[PDB]
């Protein structure tokens, strides 16, 4: 019995090399979840950048593990918990999108996620697609009657070329789910809505992860 | 296995008023959130409104903020919904849904289709 | 009782076998002369200890007919206590009383941190290793002043005293560099570098304390080498010192600018929060008299870095330990499971 | 669909076509079976140095 | 560091008050 | 037309709902008084895994009691030896998401599956000093929940989209199909004679199978949230259900009522394990409060706290023979108590 316990040793052993290599591997890369409705058109998104559709890209030497939801039911209750280690969560909301209300129905999605109790740790990028369509049909206080009271804020910074309105009305959707987003205490979760159409999203998205594992360092160190 | 009925509906002029009734049945009506979603002819389920578990805190949707109104009454563990005034845009059906989980405030897959927790629904005209 | 003689002693001999002559002064020691012939010498180095300068000339003595004339200018007293002694006898007593306090919070500190599986981790692992710094420092100043209040064993005390010192400063930077990596590299953060913080905080004392012992032994071996007029020795050991303090200052402000840019995004008060809990983490007290001269201010910097810098253990083992919202949860959770 | 409350009512019917024993026979009979194999189990009772291969 | 200094000084102090107290005692 | 079919089904489920209530009798609390409690048992952890990466998600034990097989998040699905504590096996999966994972009862081959809708099948008699897929068992809509073996050749599996289905690796075609579920499947088990199989879903219900024929024997209502465990009792005529309602039913095939329940205040979180003991008389089922509970059955008092885990209890299993049981957490730690 003496060379069968050597044997398995040895096997053990081996095992724990390639566990550790792996393992080193393993944290190298960090992992996304990219999530949107059916108007959202985030095909679109990931050209710019199966159960799952997993991509691979590297941004400054850094390797993203980013998935897709993919050919799955509509139904997010159960499996949406697999994805709560991940370091940020993409979430694609096409702003134009009408035969139907899909603003509300993004909005309690993501109310939903934002108060979940697996997913209270794993931050949220918010990212509002298809502007020139939302351009185009606005060249909604039907569904929002807020909007029509609805003030620029003093620090809207519009780039040249653009009419006024659809700079009021992406900020009026990016102050709706700020707001919801900050109804609740967040903790260890943060939200940065963002504008894209656009090949920088790759830089915003490297952005977004850096900030979050700092603010992630830093709240283990009690500092922020 | 849980119901929802409803209550109530039929064919009434504009600016009518009508009570809609849900008489949960089954599991504890205090635990859980009631969630109100409307089904237009050839479009999607549409969140309404919903309350909290004890009504401290009260939320609608953007097109029905003012004209409508909920109450909810633990003794008698069913919940109304009050329409004063009466659109064009909402003639469908109303389903009184419920949060799949208790004693947490998010709910998961309420607008979606084929969902278990759903009422048989009722008819409204304008 | 008295070893003092002995070095006079010698003094007799040499003036027995070497009409004025010689004569065994206790002060020092005289060699026979010409009747009438003022002779002077220097004296010796054990009056300059009051002097730190350069020895002088100045005591002469007079022959007669049959002796030496009695010293009437007193030249002894021309070549070259109450309260300073009771005020190092007071800070002494301090620093024991704060290094013993520091002693037992980071004593049951680090047994709490051991207990808990889940609080394992490169930050703990690095804070661990922190406080066994500061059990070897106060052992070491212990063990020192039992042995202090000429030997080999004592020179191997004043060795492991200064290795433990190093050791404690060198720690402290590598616990604002660990800090300051992980803020400047958020990916890839850790390239097995628990092992290179271990072993430039574990080698590099022993290095120094090595480079010192051999200089003093072949340059300056006087007594036990407690006291350390030799400047050029000193630096060796003091500039590596220095230079941890400016580094770890400079890391510091780096952190700081790097909080205050993140809060900032589109808090004085927790700024400061901040910076009152960051400070015994990186000992930004030794800063403020570093600059300052040792002759300078020199009561000052022994009561500030010394008396109440004793209780940098406590302080960093009551914020950094007790209160910790991770060690607050397990131990409730802990006790709610009793 | 149509469909499906076809298959609901079937259903309903073939699972109220089958007839079900009083509850007591059932619990008398997991009863039994408690106590006769409570021997067998390690965890309810006692486990023997000899045998406890996790020792 | 400070516990150097704090020694150098205190050890001086020790042998400045030794040698005061032997050269009193001779003197007289 | 549907109204006449909603009709006949409201009767029909009013009828059921009499019957059922005016055939209960004993409802076990009365007859079960007699028997002693078991009292407490404070079981101790013997062995504790520390070699895996991500959250657990599904172990699965040995015939032999031997060896067990545990799945992660990160790619890894581990063969572990429970008494020499070595690993044996570590296949890297193609797919890092998976939930579930079945050990062959022959040993020889071991099934996995998760979010990517394909089962795959490994081989561990290595012919090449590696193992590799042998076949992939794709054809699922929705995400695979559980997978059990019913031989070295028949498994069957449940998925996310409203069914389950069996499988035949030489062939790799659907052989059998289980249609009528509303609510996504989250878990399976299988029967001592492997004849019936009963699957939970997430509309509160649980529906028996046959796994030739596949139809539905009964249908079990009662819970007030989705079901996500499920196992059978020793004898083979009966099961218990888990849910989010902190509650625990036990249901019997030949009553198609409900039994007891398990239920108390303290306890709010939801419920993702249920197994039995080999006597029967333990429940030990897990909860999200990041610890497990030991529930004695026909009673309702709690035996025991398995407080040893520090994250919620995704899975618990026991071994063939009931000598020991294992607990599986998301602290990527696998421990064994006995």
């Amino acid at each position: 019995q003496r060379n069968e316990e050597k044997a398995q040793r040895e096997a053990n052993k081996k095992i724990e090399k390639q566990l550790q290599k792996d393992k080193q591997v393993y944290r190298a890369t960090h992992r996304l979840l990219l999530l949107g409705a059916g108007e959202s058109g985030k095909n679109t998104i990931v050209k710019q950048m199966s159960g799952i559709f997993e991509t691979k890209f590297q941004v400054d030497k850094v390797n993203f593990h980013m998935f897709d939801v993919g050919a799955q039911r509509d139904e997010r209750r159960k499996w949406i918990q697999c994805f709560n280690d991940v370091t940020a969560i993409i979430f694609v909301v096409a702003s134009s999108s009408n035969q139907t209300n899909r603003l509300q129905a993004a909005l309690k999605l993501f109310d939903s996620i934002w108060n979940n109790k697996w997913l209270r740790d794993t931050s949220v990028i918010l990212f509002l697609n298809k502007q020139d369509l939302l351009a185009e049909k606005v060249l909604i206080e039907d569904y929002f009657p807020e909007f029509a009271r609805y003030t620029t804020p003093e620090d809207a910074t519009p780039e040249p070329g653009e009419d006024p309105r659809v700079t009021r009305a992406k900020y009026f959707i990016r102050d709706e789910f700020l707001r919801i987003s900050t109804a609740s205490g967040d903790g260890r979760h943060y939200c940065y809505p963002h504008f894209t159409c656009d090949t920088e999203n790759i830089r915003r998205v490297f952005n977004d992860c850096r900030d979050i594992i700092q603010r992630m360092h830093l709240r283990q160190y009690e500092l922020l | 296995q849980v119901q929802l009925q409803e209550s109530g509906g039929g064919l009434v002029q504009p600016g009518g008023s009508l009570r809609l009734s849900c008489a949960a049945s089954g599991f504890t009506f205090s635990n859980y959130k009631m969630n109100w979603v409307r089904q237009a002819p050839g479009k999607g389920l549409e969140w309404v409104s919903d309350i909290s578990q004890s009504g401290a805190s009260i939320s609608y949707t953007g097109s029905v903020k003012g004209r409508f109104t909920i109450s909810r009454d633990n003794a008698k563990n069913t919940l109304y919904l009050q329409m004063n005034s009466l659109k064009p845009e909402d003639t469908a059906v109303y389903y009184c849904a419920r949060c799949p989980a208790p004693f947490t405030r998010d709910c998961f897959d309420v607008t979606s289709t084929t969902y278990a927790y759903r009422g048989q629904g009722t008819q409204v005209t304008v | 009782d008295c070893i003092f003689k002995k070095e006079q002693a010698m003094c007799l001999e040499k003036i027995q076998r070497a009409g004025c002559p010689g004569m065994w002064d206790n002060i020092t020691c005289w060699k026979p002369a010409h009747v009438g012939e003022m002779v002077l010498v220097s004296c010796p180095e054990l009056f300059r200890i009051f002097n730190p300068d350069q020895d002088m000339g100045v005591v002469s003595r007079n022959c007669t007919e049959d002796g030496w004339s009695e010293p009437f200018p007193h030249y002894f007293d021309a070549c070259g206590t109450g309260d300073q002694d009771y005020y190092y006898l007071s800070v002494k007593a301090l620093y024991t009383v704060g290094y013993s306090t520091s002693l037992v919070t980071l004593t049951t500190a680090m047994v709490i941190l051991c207990r808990f599986r889940k609080l394992h981790c490169t930050r703990n692992f690095i804070h661990m290793n922190l406080f066994v710094s500061f059990m070897l420092r106060a052992i070491s100043v212990f063990i020192k002043d039992w042995i202090l209040y000429s030997t080999v064993e004592c020179k191997a005390v004043m060795v492991f005293f200064h290795y433990c010192v190093v050791s404690n400063y060198f720690w402290l930077f590598i616990e604002g560099l660990y800090l300051f990596t992980l803020l400047v590299e958020t990916f890839f953060p850790e390239r097995r570098y628990f092992y290179w913080y271990t072993i430039i905080g574990w080698g590099t004392p022993t290095v120094c304390v090595t480079v010192w012992a051999t200089l003093r032994l072949y340059f300056d071996d006087t007594g036990c080498w407690d006291m350390n007029d030799s400047t050029a020795l000193w630096w060796v050991i003091k500039g590596p010192v220095v230079g941890s303090i400016m580094v770890n200052f400079v890391l510091f402000i780096g952190i700081i600018v790097i909080l205050v840019q993140k809060l900032q995004s589109p808090i004085y008060l927790r700024l400061a929060r901040s910076t009152l809990l960051l400070i015994p983490l990186f000992g930004i007290h030794y800063t403020v008299f570093a600059f300052s001269p040792e002759n300078v201010s020199k009561r000052e910097r022994l009561v500030f870095e010394l008396g109440l810098g004793s209780f940098q253990g406590f302080v960093v083992a009551v914020l950094y330990c007790f209160l910790n919202g991770e060690v607050q949860a397990e131990i409730k959770r802990k006790w709610r499971s009793w | 669909s149509i469909a499906q409350a076809r298959k609901l009512v079937e259903q309903l019917k073939m699972e109220a076509n089958i007839d079900r024993i009083k509850v007591s026979k059932a619990a008398a009979d997991l009863m039994a079976y408690c106590e006769a194999h409570a021997k067998e189990d390690p965890l309810l009772t006692p486990v023997p140095a000899s045998e406890n291969p996790f020792r | 560091h400070s516990d150097a200094v704090f020694t150098d000084n205190y050890t001086r102090l020790r042998k400045q008050m030794a040698v005061k107290k032997y050269l009193n005692s001779i003197l007289n | 037309e549907l109204d006449q079919l909603r009709q006949e089904a409201e009767q029909l489920k009013n009828q059921i709902r009499d019957a059922r209530k005016a055939c209960a009798d004993a409802t076990l609390s009365q007859i079960t008084n007699n028997i002693d409690p078991v009292g407490r048992i404070q079981m101790r952890t013997r062995r504790t895994l520390r070699g895996h990466l991500a959250k657990i998600y599904a172990m699965h034990w040995g015939t032999d009691s031997r060896l067990l097989v545990s799945a992660s998040q990160d790619g890894k699905l581990i063969i572990w030896d429970s008494y020499t504590t070595n690993k044996v096996h570590a296949i890297p999966l193609r797919s890092s998401w998976v939930m579930t994972c079945a050990y062959a009862p022959s040993g020889n081959y071991v099934a996995c599956g998760g979010l990517d809708n394909i089962c795959s099948i490994y081989n561990l008699k290595t012919r090449e000093g590696n193992v590799r897929v042998s076949r992939e068992l794709a054809g699922h809509t929705g995400y695979l929940s559980c997978c059990r073996f019913l031989d070295d050749n028949q498994i069957v599996t449940s998925s996310g989209d409203t069914t389950c289905a069996l499988w035949d690796i030489e062939t790799g075609q659907q052989t059998t199909t289980f249609t009528g579920h509303t609510g996504d499947v989250m878990s399976l088990s299988l029967a001592p004679d492997t004849r019936l199989f009963v699957s939970g879903a997430c509309d509160a219900s649980a529906k028996l199978w046959d796994v030739r024929e596949g139809m539905c024997r009964q249908t079990f209502t009662g819970h007030e949230s989705d079901i996500n465990a499920i196992c059978f009792f020793p004898n083979g005529n009966a099961f218990a259900t888990g849910s989010d309602d902190a509650t625990c039913r036990l249901f019997d095939l030949r009553a198609d009522q409900e039994l007891m329940t398990y239920s108390h205040d303290n306890i709010i979180c939801g419920i993702t394990s249920v197994s039995f003991s080999k006597s029967g008389r333990l429940l030990l089922a897990g909860y999200d409060d990041f610890n497990c509970n030991v529930w004695d059955a026909l009673k309702a008092d709690r035996a025991g706290v398995l407080a040893g885990h520090d994250n919620r209890v995704s899975c618990l299993g026991v071994t063939d023979d009931g000598m020991a049981v294992a607990t599986g957490s998301w602290d990527s730690f696998l421990k064994i108590w006995n």
